[PDB]
């Protein structure tokens, strides 16, 4: 991956997620469970979704009919005919294809910049007073309920708090 | 006490390629091609094709015996022929300028066939019984229902003149054809005139034929020939004929208003009552994609055709449960 | 104490669109799309189009009497026909391969007009007067410029033969027409003979045209009809006129280099002194930019025609102030 | 955005900053103000006029007259030159659209990149004798004056020069 | 105490562009774009093009007696002309439809040469012998090797009835041709029927000749003319020949099977014993790469012309020894 | 440097490495010399290979003979011919063009992101055993020998097992 998280420093996915693209795990005395980053999540189906639309709708064509008759005292502009139709062919098939092959790479680093974006947000937020794992986990150095691990996840986590 | 940040996966195997690696599982995508069609031929801009069955084209408009059960509308978006369309100008000849009539005829909206010479009061000093095994209907003699074979009355083919004013207020499509004997013995024997010629003119159109008498090998066991010829007539302009032989002379013709920008399906497809923004000689497809495999041939607003058997977009992440 | 590290932010509106983002507004962008024009049509390579003003080419070319007044230039690099450009033959029949010679016209060098066959010592034996009210000039029946009617001196015309031969040091384009009364009556009335006939040849062109007498529709109170035949002599060659009635003779004709790559723009802005690399129907519009949305059909070196009302792309960043 | 930095955790632009594109802002005992990153600045325009012209200069196009005419026994050779037309029509259209929408896409990518570049320089060149605030400021364990602030922007800074 | 991460450097000196950067050396490139050819003429696809030495298509096919070969080959990929293809209609006039029979010529399977109608046993009432100056062979008046000059035999041009029977088993190409007097006394002194016409017929082809008689400047010392005409004719079928006068008779025809798709290179670039699957008048060219500036114009399976002097793409680092 | 490697905090390239694109220097009592990671410079090479594979074989070739020839009286579709040709020399040209200067980039992006990812992995597994020292090295607060440069090369490095 470009910015290496996903099938990066972050090892795998969870099956566990079922709500959204990206979110956290979360491991307490409470209890443990899934829960997704909404905000994160919500920005990147919008974005996709403007991207597919822009391929799909970008292409817009006027009533055509492509077929031509030609007698065999015609040949030259038969095979004219026939140069255009194939011409056409061989670049809107090249450039789909590749149009896809490069679409498809960025959208895959589009998500993994994401996650990236994501972990260092949290890095950020919760600097020494926890323990990075490497796996994408961040170990307390203190106690953290639910109240605490949703302040995590609203972004609103308090440092001065904790000298625990 | 640990938080994570990971990321979604499922079961999804959906694959796609990327520039940098191939086969790549993913979690969601979207297909980008249009790859299925529903097998019908269907309606165009709300209307239905015309469908010609045992004949083609030139069959239908000459009236060739075959094409008498056919149902025509007044109006047709498209074209369909079938491999079982075989019938066409059943007289041995050439048909002039016929792709571009074809063509010029792929789409009209008000299509009408009426009598522009009528058989019984337009040729009293002329037979216009003639037929030919060559045009058989059910296994009997016959000839083409709009036009009239015009042969001598008793010992002679007096000189013939004719005219037709257009005040249809629309383009009337005029067709006829020209007899070519093989020997001078049949051209006196048909039409009493060696020296016979047709001619044929309008505001526009200005044309002469005369006979071309000469040995060919036998087509439907015919060493004569037919050849055929058309013109669209202006509102409000005069086609004249003039001959003193030979002449196809018409009976009905089409008034018509022409369309444009359509064609012509070859198809065995069925046709039906739904309606398509693109038609394939497979079947009618979906126009949302912009991309299509069914057919390199179509008529419509149409997705593009691509060699590509697979176009499949990554929505979602790669999927590593 | 601290430093801080940020971007630049300022009062633009200028919004682009991105792929994963609409309407994005950003600090600075250049626009990739030409989407206007000056309303003029102007020189292309320098030069300044044909214009034939209420003629089309085939008036100007034959000179219909009412193309006195247009102008015509030794070069032009394009021409320009209007929507009010009516007076092409005015004597009805056909012109043959009529889009072929506008197309070889499309742009010249070097063009005069020349008299080829001057009509004062041309025809001793023959009556050149011939006008008719189907070509008409302030109220009185006259006749195209560039060619000449011959008709029979007294009660005969004797068969004439003349020759030209091309020492201009370039192509010599040369028109002439041959007239079809309607009726014998008629072909002895002016040409006297009724086994007439016209031939012209080079080497290259090779044809013999014989009268068409035959009943047609009134155009232009005309039931006779004057097709109109062309050909460019090769310098050096000679080209030569035989007829025993019939011909409608070349008066003037045409020495020119023919250029290449132009064509014919339909239009009526007007036109001026200003310098273009790039003519659309409606204005002449700059060639910087890669795309343009003006209209289809051009002549120059054009950015390429596009269904797009904006191309606008980020220079600058995302602007948020 | 794909680095993070522009409406990342930096989250806004500063309209004092009339000199260029990517800059600093610093405060100390003899005032404050915006100065401009002038290496920076002049990469990421040489980069994008570099864009800009490849986009509009790799158009070569040749005199062309693109109309055409054709009598009424040419129907079929003037729906192939229409066909020609319309479907040279499409493809400039399509391309056209989709790359700009991408390659605004890469430009806004690299406006960001390049923020995230000149944060990251200062900061290890800067190290534990400051303090990460966020929001792209550094907050110095000394005294730095207007001489030390430019060794800052100028990549010149002297690290062991201060220990407080 | 120390260990470091780097990337790779080398001595290379490629450079590649970047949308950002130009002239940017990397480690490692590779090229897009073919801008090399061998300056032969090449096999395509494994089989030699045909070579017409000094004449070109329409001599080669009507025998103009320069054309004296080994032979015609038997089959051929492409056909190649030459700035020594000089030997054409060596009697002046039109070869109809002659840019349409060299593209179906373009590429055969298998050609052979044989005589229709054997010159010994087939006009018993004809003269065969006729030659002229302007076809010579060794400085003495010849003819077409391919066709027969028939005249008049003692005072009388009897009507011709002749036909061939394609048991081929494949396409016969049959070339025949009219004669065109400059005079209605030449006409009867060589045909002697001034109302004489030529038709040649088939199952398919059907059509009528008429010498057309004018005054024409002299081609090659003749104010005679020549028109040259011919028709593929299916196996199976028949062709007839009826004649009054000024016909020039088939008497060798050519057997064949046509491949498709080919065409005709113009180059004076030798023939070689090389293959090749992209041939261009240059030289050939290799076709794996997407894209070569060579030539625009080529045979075979071709990388994508383009006015690029280079395309090179980047595969390693940017390159900092 | 899109992400800030290559030209970027480590400043220049190896020629003494010659054995692969991403490699490690190391130096301790034993001695010193260059080694490069495989796995890296194994799946770079996967991925050019396969992004020149693509732009190469996605093209289409059939058998053509792109001539024409025309008589004096057909100029217009000879030239309409000539417009069919000439029209797709633009296209070709512009989007080959364009496609080889935006790849060209994105590869050497994508060099430039391998470069980092593999420091930031090896990074991640020293922690606090060494000091960054910049231009991408690492400076051990232990002694470590060639079989302990090899499990860092390896990315098996043991933290626990080093102290001081
Ligand atoms: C006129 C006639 O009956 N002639 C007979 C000979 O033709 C016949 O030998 C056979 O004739 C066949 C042609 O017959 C038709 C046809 O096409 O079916 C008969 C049609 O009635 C006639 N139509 C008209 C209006 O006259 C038609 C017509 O003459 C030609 O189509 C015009 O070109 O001919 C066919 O050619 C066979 O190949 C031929 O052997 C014998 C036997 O009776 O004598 C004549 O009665
Ligand atoms: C085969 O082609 C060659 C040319 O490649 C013909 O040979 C000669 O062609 C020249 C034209 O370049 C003819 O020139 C003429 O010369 C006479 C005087 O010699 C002059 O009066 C004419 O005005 C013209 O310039 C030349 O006649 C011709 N040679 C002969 C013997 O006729 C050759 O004729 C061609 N042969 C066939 C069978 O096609
Ligand atoms: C063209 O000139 C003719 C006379 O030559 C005149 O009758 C006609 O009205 C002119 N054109 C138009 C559109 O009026
Ligand atoms: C086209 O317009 C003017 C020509 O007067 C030119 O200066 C300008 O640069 C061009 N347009 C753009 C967007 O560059
Ligand atoms: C074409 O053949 C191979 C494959 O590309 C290549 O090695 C060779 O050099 C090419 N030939 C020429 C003459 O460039």
């Amino acid at each position: 991956g470009l910015f290496g998280a996903i099938a990066g420093f972050i090892e795998g996915g969870w099956t566990g997620m079922i709500d959204g693209w990206y979110g956290y795990h979360h491991q307490n005395e409470q209890g443990s469970g899934y829960a997704a980053d909404q905000k994160s999540t919500q920005n990147a189906i919008d974005g996709i979704t403007n991207k597919v639309n822009s391929v799909i709708e970008k292409m817009n064509t006027q009533f055509t009919a492509v077929g031509k008759e030609f007698n065999n005292l015609e040949r030259r502009i038969e095979n004219l005919n026939k140069k255009v139709d194939d011409g056409f062919l061989d670049i809107w098939t090249y450039n789909a294809e590749l149009l896809v092959l490069l679409e498809n790479e960025r959208t895959l680093d589009f998500h993994d910049s994401n996650v990236r974006n994501l972990y260092e947000k949290v890095k950020s937020q919760l600097k020494n007073n926890a323990k990075e794992i490497g796996n994408g986990c961040f170990e307390f150095y203190h106690k953290c309920d639910d109240a605490c691990m949703e302040s995590v996840r609203n972004g609103t986590y308090d440092y001065p708090k904790y000298s625990e | 006490d640990t938080i994570c940040i990971g990321y979604h996966a499922n079961n999804s195997t959906d694959t796609v390629d990327t520039v940098l690696e191939k086969n790549v599982t993913v979690t969601h995508s979207v297909n980008l091609l249009e790859d299925s069609h529903n097998g019908k031929l269907c309606k165009l801009k709300g209307i239905a094709p015309l469908q010609l069955g045992k004949c083609n084209i030139a069959g239908w408009l000459l009236g060739n015996p075959e094409c008498d059960l056919l149902l025509t509308a007044s109006s047709w978006s498209y074209i369909v022929e079938t491999s079982n369309s075989e019938n066409g100008t059943c007289y041995p000849g050439d048909f002039i300028d016929y792709e571009e009539l074809r063509e010029q005829l792929s789409s009209v909206s008000s299509f009408e066939k009426f009598e522009i010479f009528p058989k019984t009061s337009s040729w009293p000093n002329h037979e216009t019984t003639g037929v030919t095994a060559a045009c058989s209907y059910a296994g009997a003699s016959s000839f083409y229902r709009n036009l009239l074979w015009l042969t001598k009355k008793g010992s002679s083919y007096p000189k013939l003149s004719k005219s037709y004013v257009n005040n249809k207020g629309k383009e009337v499509l005029v067709l006829w054809g020209v007899h070519h004997p093989p020997t001078g013995t049949e051209q006196q024997s048909l039409y009493q005139n060696a020296d016979a010629y047709v001619s044929v003119g309008s505001s526009k159109y200005n044309r002469r034929f005369t006979p071309e008498i000469a040995a060919r090998p036998k087509v439907r066991g015919l060493a004569s020939r037919m050849n055929y010829y058309w013109t669209l007539l202006e509102p409000g302009d005069t086609i004249t004929f003039e001959a003193t032989g030979n002449l196809i002379a018409p009976w009905y013709a089409f008034a018509l208003n022409r369309g444009s920008g359509s064609g012509i399906i070859t198809s065995d497809a069925p046709v039906h009552d739904c309606n398509t923004k693109c038609q394939t000689p497979h079947g009618a497809i979906n126009s949302s994609l912009p991309f299509q495999n069914i057919h390199p041939v179509t008529i419509g607003e149409c997705p593009k055709y691509v060699r590509s058997t697979k176009l499949r977009m990554a929505t979602g992440l790669r999927n590593i449960p």
